[PDB]
């Protein structure tokens, strides 16, 4: 529990790791890997309202949790080159399991006002859709 | 949005769904219902008025509403949802949704699959 | 984790208290729910007062909770305290079963009632006190003894004639303004922690075991809370009194194993890890001064102490002041390059981030001297002034704007390495530091030496470029105090070489410094420089 | 003989294996592959040449090869092997073998935290 490898929020998973080294018998140590999953028991499959029942199957692949794609800088000889860090994040299309506390989610519903119908917008997480 | 009571489900004529809004400071609200994604007309349900609730600090208000739907459609798997419009909300409306699985299910089934835990995570 | 406040708070019964908690000012946090709650045993963390209109039953009439959004703080008042109110508590945001909280400990003690046989003297450590005892003239020629009690025994270790205790060494003097009247006193400077308690004091002794009760209380100072974030700056304000206005003054940091560790002195000391990012200002008339520390990292969190003592360290018997610092680390200050490289003859360009809400400010560019204590000589301002010895090789540019300005420094030499500061004029001040290193190599753009001029005909000056710059724009300019502005008689002849410029007339009106540049529209890049004469 | 990368496993296509030999004094070597006990035909796999290393005095050489098999054959439990021939070996051949269950970890802790007991920290 010391160094954070990933803290992902679309799937809400967190993975840390730590080397704890014995001094006697220097040929064998132990390397620890901790995983924490939080399962939402009341979310839908797609995130809109009328979609489908409760999501009842939750699938986590380690190679898609730890995936890192925002570019980086490498200095080769005397040059700064921009490199990518992953093979697989072609643009979204990822299915998220939870909401994210700093992004806000809306829906569109038709209602009537005597004559014709409008295109009323509706907040789904009200703490984060405040316009300011 | 509260699910139907367990006793109404056995009789198999109609069920009822309760929508409660609570703790808002001006006393003007709006309640509308949807089935699927289509708005029901006003004469299908019944809405009471806004009244002042007992004090725990600041003075706030409340409201209720009920809708009666056919007990076959509750087991086919349709969804119904309630909408509330008020001055203090961010985009002036919000909604909650319920169907047969979410809300008194008598069944919690969950499958968690963690694929390659020893898997050179980078 | 990003939430912070006072760890310990104390009061006595019947009084008020006023607690303050801190959160990052993002839009989700200003609009979410705030709570104050009592962490009891058996699991739960029951709420006492909340931001959404909820007041409990036990807190009825005594409390409220106001939220200040532009501060990023929210304050909680509790009137008419008790001894059922002792326990651990929590600030917070959102839902209690998550962890967006911070623990607070509240301790409250009993006051004195129907026991008014006391005489108190309030003091903070490092100042003077009096302990007055009744001088009776019916013991005219009798010793004015004052014991100390360890347990129940008044121990004969202080006389009032020139005998003092072997632990109270060098600092007991007393004054004579009675001598016929009831008036003497004992004045102590530099109060310790071990100089506390009641003492068996009297003046003259009839032998029948006579007593007197009079105490002192000396108090340790309470730290002002400072809330900072990653890659920002802090300022302390040491404001001791004029009693120690000419002593050496210091500033350290309390650590784990009872070891204060020096950060600065006024006798010229510095940590190795604070090179290039610290200042210490010369004091005013009354003895207060400023300390700036910029580029704050994760491990700067902890209690800090400023004081005054004759050798420049923390020793007992010296007046102190306190602060407690927190580094947020969920910051919105943008990242920047910490080191930028160049070669001898080349240029550099720096990105200098400020706040968008302070865009009508005035911008400055320092150079950290590090000689005396720390000092910024200013090099260039946003209003049109530059230093003398940096003429022809420095300018400040407002582009790209909207979060960031840039500064161009060319004609480098190997002594131009150092640490450099940038600072705005607004209310919130991030101070950002970048290190210029010098490594060896060759300049990309290529210009001749120092170009003369003929009297009565034209000049032309070339300027190459390599082939990675083939997609970047090219320009020339003439440098003055406000900056340098592009010229329209350039041609950019070749597809991958030879940007040039001519001057249609040799008179003295533009006998200045010129540059040759590269930019991707907004963001700027490398340049070189040559000076023109007229013979 | 190296195991496959975990990125290729979670895609259900062909997976890849790697053989490697280093440290041998003349630069002559043979490399063959097997599946169980059957020698694969030598046009299913790629083998590079034999090149020399940076070293400290004594000169040595190295060589690699790869073989791509289908993920259903890996996840069945079929084994694979790399054979290497050289003249400084006493019996002229060595083998290595790989499958799943080779670099498996030896300790696993699984704790399921129910409802009514959430204690998540930030
Ligand atoms: C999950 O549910 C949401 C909500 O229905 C889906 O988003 C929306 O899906 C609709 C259906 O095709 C798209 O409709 C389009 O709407 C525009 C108006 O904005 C209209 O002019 C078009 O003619 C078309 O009907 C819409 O693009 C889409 N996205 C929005 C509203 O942002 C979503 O696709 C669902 N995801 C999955 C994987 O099913
Ligand atoms: C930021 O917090 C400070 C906390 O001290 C507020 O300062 C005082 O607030 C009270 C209102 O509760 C005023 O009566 C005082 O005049 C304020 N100033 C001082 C020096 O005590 C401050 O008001 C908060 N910021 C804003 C913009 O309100
Ligand atoms: C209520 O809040 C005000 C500020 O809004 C504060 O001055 C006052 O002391 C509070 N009342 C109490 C604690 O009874």
């Amino acid at each position: 529990e010391r160094i954070v490898l990933v803290d992902n929020k679309c799937k809400c998973a967190r993975i840390t790791s730590r080397i704890i080294r014995s001094s006697e018998d220097p040929n064998e140590d132990i390397v620890e890997r901790n995983i924490r999953i939080i399962v939402p028991l009341n979310n839908r499959e797609n995130i809109s309202d009328p979609t489908s029942p409760l999501r009842t199957r939750f699938v986590y692949h380690l190679s898609d949790l730890c995936k890192k794609c925002d570019p980086t800088e490498v200095e080769l000889d005397n040059q700064i080159v921009t490199a990518t860090q992953s093979n697989i994040c072609d643009e979204a299309t990822e299915t998220c399991y939870t909401y994210d506390r700093n992004k806000c989610y809306t829906a569109v519903v038709p209602l009537v006002y005597g004559g014709e119908t409008k295109m009323v917008e509706t907040a789904l997480t009200p703490d984060a859709c405040y316009p300011d | 949005l509260l699910p139907p009571p367990s006793e109404e489900l056995a009789l198999n004529e109609l069920v009822t769904l309760t929508c409660l809004a609570r703790g808002f400071s001006p006393k003007d609200v709006l309640v509308r219902w949807l089935q699927g994604s289509q708005e029901l007309p006003r004469e299908k349900y019944l809405t009471w008025a806004s009244r002042q609730e007992p004090s725990q600090g600041t003075t706030t208000y409340a409201v209720t509403s009920i809708l009666r739907v056919a007990a076959e459609d509750w087991k086919k798997g349709e969804t119904f949802s309630c909408m509330v419009g008020h001055e203090a909300l961010p985009l002036a409306f919000t909604q909650k949704t319920i169907d047969r699985l979410a809300g008194k299910p008598t069944h919690i089934n969950v499958s968690v699959v963690m694929a390659e835990a020893d898997g050179t995570c980078y | 984790s990003p939430i912070f406040g006072p760890e310990e708070v104390n009061s006595v019964e019947g009084n008020s208290v006023s607690i303050t908690c801190y959160y990052p000012p993002t839009s989700v946090n200003r609009h979410t729910r705030k709570y104050w709650c009592r962490q009891g045993a058996r699991g739960g963390c029951i709420t006492l007062i909340s931001s959404e209109g909820y007041v409990s039953s036990k807190y009825a009439g005594r409390a409220n909770l106001t939220n200040f959004p532009e501060n990023g703080t929210f304050v909680v008042n509790i009137a008419q305290l008790s001894q059922d109110d002792s326990g651990r508590y929590k600030c917070g945001l959102g839902i209690n079963s998550r962890g967006l909280s911070f623990d607070v400990s509240l301790e409250v003690s009993q006051g004195p009632g129907l026991l008014n046989d006391t005489k108190v003297y309030t003091v903070d450590l490092g100042r003077t006190v009096t302990i007055n005892c009744p001088f009776k003239t019916e013991n005219a020629q009798k010793r004015k003894s004052l014991y100390k009690q360890i347990g129940l025994y008044p121990v004969l270790v202080i006389d009032s004639s020139g005998y003092v205790n072997p632990n109270y060494t060098g600092r007991i003097r007393l004054d004579i303004q009675g001598t016929g009247q009831l008036l003497f006193s004992v004045v102590i400077n530099q109060l310790r922690l071990s100089d506390a308690g009641q003492y068996l004091c009297q003046a003259g002794d009839d032998s029948n075991s006579n007593k007197k009760n009079a105490d002192l209380q000396v108090l340790k100072p309470e730290p002002e809370l400072v809330y900072e974030d990653l890659r920002g700056s802090v300022t302390f304000h040491c404001a001791l009194g004029p009693e120690v206005a000419n002593v050496a003054k210091f500033l350290c940091r309390q650590s784990s194993g009872e070891n204060c560790d020096v950060v600065v002195n006024t006798l010229g000391k510095r940590a190795p890890a604070f090179e290039g990012r610290i200042l210490l200002n010369p004091q005013d008339k009354d003895g207060s001064f400023s300390v700036v520390i910029t580029g704050l990292r994760k491990e700067d969190a902890g209690r800090y102490l400023c004081g005054a003592h004759s050798d420049g360290q923390l020793q007992e018997g010296s007046p102190i002041q306190a602060w407690q610092l927190f580094v947020n680390e969920e910051s919105t200050i943008p990242r920047s390059p910490t080191v930028v490289k160049g070669v001898a003859g080349g240029s550099v360009a720096v990105l200098c981030p400020y706040n968008r809400k302070e865009s009508k400010s005035i911008k400055y560019w320092c150079l950290w001297e590090g000689a005396q204590n720390g000092r910024c000589p200013l090099l260039v301002d946003s209003e049109g002034w530059v230093k003398a010895q940096y003429e022809g090789r420095l300018s400040l540019l407002e582009e790209p704007g909207n979060g960031t300005f840039t500064v161009i420094l060319n004609q480098l030499t190997s002594r131009d390495a150092g640490f450099y500061w940038c600072l705005t004029n607004g209310d919130t001040l991030w101070r950002t530091t970048v290190e210029i290193k010098i490594i060896e190599g060759e300049p990309n753009l290529k210009v001749p030496g120092n170009v003369t001029a003929v009297l009565g005909e034209t000049l032309k000056v070339p300027c190459h470029f390599p082939c990675k710059f083939s997609s970047y724009e090219k320009y020339w300019c003439k440098w003055n105090n406000t900056g340098c502005q592009a010229l329209p008689f350039v041609n950019c002849d070749e597809n991958s070489r030879l940007v040039s410029l001519t001057l249609n007339l040799v008179t003295r009106a533009d006998e200045g410094w010129y540059w040759c540049g590269v930019k991707q529209g907004h963001f700027y890049g490398e340049t070189a420089a040559v000076y023109v004469a007229v013979e």
